[PDB]
């Protein structure tokens, strides 16, 4: 019995790892897009104010 | 060319003029074309003209007249029931305004003296908006949230509760209102207009549009003109509303034309002016003292995140002006809470002052303890189940639907049965539908709850027990 | 005969005048322009050649004309000084603004000058017992010292240094100085109203505050200004009537802001992110004066904003270097319910030192942090696996560290319109007292929410006999 | 199309594809042009050179052109500035599925992603 | 004749153009008629781009400006011990004149390839982890780096404070003349800092040269060449120095104002082009001179901060790549009790071993592979699992010696107090004892040594070298100890 | 490639690699003092990709009978499609053949990536 | 060394440390010679630069060079233009790497990454 409560256990325990991890998977795209946005445009800013020379 | 000049060169809605030498900096320009523009860079030689206006309007070597004003906007009653754009032409199709007087575009906001702390409630008619982040007349209160949250649901619902009291003679009491469209499409703001004279609402607010396709210069100029207009009535006296929507498309109008004038680009792109201009647009919202005549214009700004980013940099800039902000989030709008206030965010920073006493009494802490049921959500223990209950059922009551605003006095009992504890007797799926009775049940039996609570405001011992009693005398059946 | 010329380009905040004569005026001078609202004063930044000069307007722009006459007043634009500012409300180019009449001061002193020598530098150790937990245990601050409140858009600063004036200014024999830069109009109409009712003004007796104002609406170069006239005020209070000052800013980060705006207008190429070249200077120039020295000792609380909540932009980043005292407030504490949000752990000073506060302070407060630090690190395992993963002694201190977490929140009065608790003011032995019993794990039994707004340990009891009802 | 609407009243369709390419070629010409780049390098006057081409697709009294557009978003990221500028403007979007057309479905739209705001 | 002066066309933001002066040098000296003066560094064909070590205010359009016909050049000699200077060397503590050997131009040619000798002794700082686990040789470069308020400054002065155990002795050879250059700094900061250095008694061999956040842009970028003007006197001279620079981020900070207000092209982050030239060529000074050019030798400590701990940003890469070794100072470590904060995975000592003292050589060999296996073996049984008892006898060990590493503020301990720790780390008998009473025990087991076993002691600090025989004693000793 | 492709024969062209021809592209147009624009890249780096890709071509039976393939070669940097030229470049192509290190190292050559790997047009053409 | 290929005959080494300050160096040159920066700011150049240099090292018909040069990573970062540049030009590439020095393993050289023209 103790066996099969374990295992039961553990379906549960990693059931919930991965929704969690899921969840934190969506939170660090939604932040690398966004980073992703900010490194294009910082590292445009340089290029435009060499350029106004 | 003391009074006149000629353009040297067009391009990307900038104009340059030679002459014009008598030009104020801000005045209003007319080509030979009759398209309109307004004096920015008065340098040396040379005048630097924004087009209100598509450029192809304008060529070289035609003429430009001195208007001789500042860049104003008429005011007065007769704007009131129309649609106008920036700079206040009538593209509604009706005939000329009729206007009181006119103001410059860009008034300087009121200093500290003339000021009142706002002590007076703007009845929105929304349970959440009403009970736990009340707006004051004459309070900044930022609308935010991300792409199809209902935040012009919100603000056009408080546009509308209006009706109850703008039909009277107290115009104490009287709310008129004022909704700025920027940036967006032509068609929704026509089919804004047809809801709101659907509902009658159209006789006592003005529309101010700057709608997708305008040349950038109107839509950054829309909501200065639009504060202009609803300065009259904070000046005369009155008490106005104001709603932009929305503030991040004039930001990326005003991005579009600092970026012609190639003044270099800041953080993300805007230009470090960005803070100013809306700093400059809000602060004009104000309740002056009763040496001024005790008017007031409350804004609504509404702002559009991406991804529930309230960090952003224009977000963050405009919180930074306004009293508060409510909080609207995509992920509960999606699972269906509408309209969707998100608690935890939420806040008004003056807002405790306004509210009616019935409401600040009955709704008595709810701002702590639905922060207290965030944290039993997120992880049974039977206080916790408890508190889990009320929680859910406090929730679903929260709930609203599009244009039916609640008046106040109807909204008291409601907020009271669910924090004294009553709705543990009605399962959660059934809550709208006691609503619908029970309010009824309300209004024709003992009326006089609702009679007393509107007219005094303010619940005593006697009005209390009685609510208490008839709740009871209901939820018994 | 004065000395006059004629504005030759307006754009923005920005005009540039040419003058006839060679006696041109001074850079930093103050000239006048006598539009019909009211005369303008331009302040002179640049000189271009040609005998043009190139000046920041002091106030809007508009109405300008090519040609019009410009006169040099012949100095820095000067302000009033002395007893007689207290209990009034004084505009950047020094006007009165409360209506209440002119300004009869004996003296008026330019708002430019010199920072204090090294020779005239006095440093000295003595905490300034706030009354607020997290500052009084993890980040104390000193009197002579400078205080910075580090936080991004609605976190909480404007009531914090409302709370640290309702609960300092009162006790402090010295006079104070308020210098609202760029905040908003409201808050300033608030402080006002508040200070006559809590009787530190009184406009038919004595008065200790003076208030300076240039709010957000102002145009960007008074916005620049303001703080210096503020500054002004309380650098004659401190050396010449050698008393103790207080000196609060809300928010110094605008000073900066205002540079930024008006820098592109100036003929300058930008800086990372837009931000003038000067930022670094023009800061050290309007922030050395701000110190103690040994004529008299100044205390200055500066609230300082964050743009997009980024702790790394240039700003803030070289405003950390200016500071004995740094308090950072974040936006995610606060999203938890956990007010006044102040982080716990990204907060520091120049005090904590056992040499300073004792021994036992400094052990208490460095076993705080030690288990603040290991709550923070195990956040990716606790929201992955949850906590049922964590070892023992892990564990254990996972639910002390939320305990501490709550336990550091603190209902000010000033906030009884948000918290609905009457607000608590908590001393410096007592806070010390209560979380020494904590780490000791004397109170492990009661529940996470009895330490939420409360004051004290004893009063942590209270609330759980509240909760076991 | 607008010669269709205003001058015979048809209800007419201008399908596009793709959107997408059409911000591309505006930002394109507005470098070519000298002017400073918007952010993530896309053009300024972004939103009123989509709104001169999206304005004109509307009803009126005699006819309307309706327009059903392929959008194209980079890396997946529905919050690129041109993505964000393209769904103000939608009153209807339509997502077909790899996968739902690997279950059988045909024409493979999927029920629950495609929304629209005319579902009233 | 405009040969030899000039005047002024354009003033502002502390820079002024200047029409004539045809015949000035390039990083020329100037004076303004009023009194303010100046260094030029644009030529051009018809301007001259002069940058004001001043208020601009005091400048005015058609003023007039005289060539000094000096490159920009300080005082140095023996005299400037004890008191703290500016940028130009003028003193600021108000102590009276300054008496001068000399003078030296700020920028000077480093020593070549011919003349250097390898980095052949220690620089003792008193800290058990930078002693026993990134060594400083003296003629060494080593970055300090780290984010704001983690401890960087402590570490040079405590660097600073240890040599009073050898400069009041006789043998100068063995001293060490400490030079501080503070750039960016407000000054209340500096003079704490004198405060401490006269509290602790250290400032008889130091010297304070200071560029705080006011004085304008141009000081605060020439301070450091200044300062290393002033230690490059004792350098020449036969007599060991250490420059501390805190720090040299803000002095890139001032150049890149600097080079923006004349209008040169911006590089990345809008630094100029010459910003990695301008550390280069401050940091190649450094030096230890061969026996022909008098033995003598200066050492450099330049502080950098990490803005987000982001150790890849340009400033940190630059710096990086010129210095020899790398301390990293970690926010997370600091709050975790281990402080001082040195992450010692990142931190590196490039000259290695060669500059350490033997018997702590001797005595540290295995620390280091102790921590490295920890970093692994901790960082597996972070995640929840167990392990055999191999792996648990790593972590204990390493978990006794990360927590022996911890030091007090404004203590530094001599070589002779770090061997038994360290000794007593890595050979066993302290790993018994509970982690919490470390610091009991530590303090102790010296007060200890110091009466009972003074002998030891004796012969650690005068024959720098453990034998056997001694090797054996402090085993016995520890034993010994541990036992009570 | 093109006069085999009008003279009615078959060609087969490999561009190896066009990013580096972008890099040269650049760094014509930084030199020419052209306005920069994303990574310093000029606007026209897609219409330059383009005009030379689009003359790849199978003419009908009318116009001669010949064809010219086109297998452009693009060098990803730590497999960052989502980069502006190779952006470009999926975009213009008909298909992608994507080749990832970490099976190179299993032994795994040529190192065909089968999932991300595909062909539009292809599959009309294989043989039965 | 071309001296000694191309008239002395013999076989060189040819050692270089370190390359990457060939190319820095070039950069910061590139901004007062008035030339608009690259990506990450490097010279436009970069690219025929690294040629000029690099194509002249060859084993001609007349001679052997055998060239040895290291090439400093910025932030470890193999994909920074530079590196990524010199990549091109080498026969075998001797990839360091911060993890395997880490683990305490010297000459801490990557097995994998590291490649070679003749592993054949
Ligand atoms: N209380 C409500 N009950 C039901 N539907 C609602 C409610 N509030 C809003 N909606 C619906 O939500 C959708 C979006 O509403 P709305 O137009 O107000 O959003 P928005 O945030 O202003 O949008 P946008 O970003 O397009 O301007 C509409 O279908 C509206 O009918
Ligand atoms: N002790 C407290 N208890 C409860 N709420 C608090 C407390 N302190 C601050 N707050 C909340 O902080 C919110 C914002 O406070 P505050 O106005 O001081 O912000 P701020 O960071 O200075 O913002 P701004 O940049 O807009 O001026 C207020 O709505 C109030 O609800
Ligand atoms: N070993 C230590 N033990 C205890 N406290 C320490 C230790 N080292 C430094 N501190 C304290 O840490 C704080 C920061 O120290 P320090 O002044 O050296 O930092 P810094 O990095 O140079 O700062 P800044 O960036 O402000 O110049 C001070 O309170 C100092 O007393
Ligand atoms: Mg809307
Ligand atoms: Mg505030
Ligand atoms: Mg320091």
């Amino acid at each position: 019995q103790g066996y099969a409560a374990e295992i039961s256990a553990r379906r549960n325990a990693m059931d919930n790892a991965s929704k969690n991890a899921g969840d934190m998977i969506n939170r660090y795209s939604i932040l690398y897009n966004r980073t992703r946005q900010a490194v294009i445009t910082n590292e445009l800013v340089d290029i435009i104010t060499g350029a106004s020379s | 060319l003391n009074e006149t000049g000629r353009v040297l060169a067009v391009g990307d809605g900038i104009a340059r003029v030679f002459g014009l030498n008598n030009i104020q900096a801000e005045e209003l320009v007319e080509f030979s074309s009759g398209v309109k523009g307004m004096a920015l860079n008065l340098e040396p030689g040379q005048v630097g003209i924004v087009l209100f206006g598509s450029d192809r309007l304008v060529k070289e070597g035609e003429l430009v007249k001195r208007t001789g004003n500042i860049v104003d906007v008429p005011v007065g009653p007769g704007l009131l029931g129309r649609v106008v754009d920036a700079l206040g032409n009538p593209i509604d199709g009706k005939g000329p305004i009729d206007a009181a007087g006119r103001s410059r575009a860009q008034v300087k906001a009121p200093g500290i003296l003339p000021r009142r702390s706002v002590h007076e409630p703007v009845q929105t008619g929304l349970k959440a908006v009403d009970a736990l982040v009340p707006i004051g007349r004459g309070q900044r209160e930022l609308i935010i949230g991300d792409r199809q949250t209902g935040k012009t649901a919100v603000a056009l619902d408080t546009i509308l509760n209006q009706k109850r009291w703008n039909n009277g003679s107290d115009e104490s009491k009287k709310l008129y209102c004022v909704y700025v469209a920027v940036g967006q499409k032509r068609s929704t703001v026509a089919q804004l207009v047809q809801t709101l004279e659907q509902h009658d609402a159209m006789k006592y607010s003005i529309i101010v549009a700057a709608t997708a396709s305008e040349a950038a210069p109107l839509q950054y100029l829309a909501p200065f003109t639009a504060a202009s207009i609803g300065e009259w009535f904070r000046d005369n006296g009155k008490h106005a509303l104001i709603v932009y929507d929305d503030l991040s498309k004039q930001a990326v109008a005003y991005r579009q034309l600092s970026l012609l004038l190639r003044r270099p680009p800041g953080r993300e792109a805007y230009p470090g002016d960005v803070f100013y201009l809306h700093s400059r647009l809000l602060e004009r919202a104000a309740k002056l003292s009763e040496k001024e005549g005790s008017g007031s214009l409350t804004a609504l700004p509404v702002i559009e995140t991406q991804g529930g980013d309230v960090s952003a940099y224009i977000p963050t800039n405009v919180i930074s002006i306004t009293d508060g902000q409510i909080f609207l989030e995509a992920e509960l709008f999606y699972k269906g809470i509408r309209p969707a206030i998100n608690v935890g965010l939420s806040v008004s920073r003056v807002g405790s002052a306004a509210q009616v006493k019935a409401l600040k009494q009955v709704a008595g802490s709810l701002k702590l303890f639905l922060a207290q049921y965030r944290e039993v959500a997120a992880f049974l223990d039977a206080s916790t189940k408890q508190t889990l209950v009320r929680g859910e059922r406090l929730t679903q009551l929260l709930k609203q639907n599009q244009y039916s605003p609640l008046a106040t006095e109807e909204q008291v009992p409601l907020i009271y049965a669910g924090v004294n504890g009553h709705l543990d007797g009605i399962e959660l799926s059934r809550i709208g539908e006691f609503e619908s009775s029970f309010l009824s049940y309300l209004k024709s039996n003992h009326n006089e709850l609702l009679t007393e609570i509107r007219e005094k405001g303010e619940l005593s011992k006697e009005l209390l027990a009685s609510l208490k009693s008839a709740t009871e005398s209901f939820v018994a059946t | 005969t004065p000395i006059t010329g004629k504005v030759t380009a307006v754009i923005g905040a920005i005009v540039d005048v040419h003058f006839e004569q060679s006696e041109l005026p001074a850079i930093l001078n103050a000239l006048e322009i006598k539009t019909p609202q009211g005369k303008l004063v331009l302040e002179v930044a640049q000189h271009l050649g040609e005998n043009t000069v190139r000046t920041i307007a002091m106030d809007g722009t508009e109405g300008l004309v090519r040609g019009e006459k410009v006169l040099d007043t012949g100095g820095p634009i000067s302000v009033p000084v002395g007893r007689e500012t207290l209990g009034r409300i004084i505009n950047v180019i020094g006007e009165p603004i409360d209506e209440r009449g002119p300004i009869k001061s004996k003296l008026r002193k330019p708002i430019h000058a010199d920072p204090p020598s090294f020779a005239e530098q006095s440093t000295s150790a003595e905490i300034l017992e706030t009354g607020i937990k997290v500052v009084d245990l993890l980040a104390p601050y000193a009197r002579g010292g400078k205080i910075g409140l580090f936080g991004g858009a609605g976190v909480g600063k404007t009531v914090f240094i409302q709370e640290l004036i309702n609960n300092i200014a009162k006790a402090h024999g010295g006079f104070s100085v308020f210098t609202g830069v760029g905040e908003r109009t409201r808050e300033g109409n608030d402080l006002y109203r508040e200070m006559k009712e809590t009787g530190v003004i009184n406009l038919e007796g004595e008065s200790k505050v003076a208030l300076v104002f240039g709010q957000m609406n102002e145009p960007p170069g008074a916005r620049a200004r303001v703080a210096l006239t503020g500054l002004t005020i309380a650098e004659y209070f401190r050396d010449e009537e050698g008393q103790d000052v207080l000196l609060f800013i809300d928010n110094i980060f605008r000073f900066t802001q205002a540079g930024s705006e008006v820098s592109a207008l100036l003929g300058r190429i930008p800086s990372a992110v837009g931000y003038q070249p000067t930022l670094a200077t023009d800061m050290g120039l309007l922030q050395e004066r701000i110190t103690t020295t040994k004529k008299g000792s100044v205390t200055s609380v500066q609230a300082v904003y964050v743009p997009a909540d980024d702790l790394t932009d240039p700003a803030p980043a070289t405003t950390f270097a200016h500071l004995d005292a740094t308090t950072v407030l974040s936006r995610g504490i606060s999203e938890l319910g956990i007010y006044p949000a102040v982080d716990p752990l990204d907060s520091k000073s120049r005090l904590l030192d056992a040499a300073v506060v004792g021994q036992e302070h400094y052990d208490v407060a460095s076993k705080v942090q030690e288990t603040l630090q290991t709550y923070k690190s195990l956040q990716d395992i606790i929201a992955i696996l949850g906590m049922d993963e964590l070892s023992e002694q892990d564990k254990l201190t996972v639910e002390r560290a939320r305990k501490i977490q709550r336990f550091l929140s603190q209902p000010f009065a000033v906030a009884e319109v948000f918290t609905g608790i009457p607000g608590k003011l908590v001393r410096l032995k007592d806070t010390v007292a209560s979380f020494k019993a904590v780490l000791e794990g004397k109170y492990d039994n009661i529940p996470e929410h009895a330490f939420y707004m409360v004051g004290g340990i004893e009063d942590v009891v209270a609330k759980a006999e509240k909760l076991a009802a």
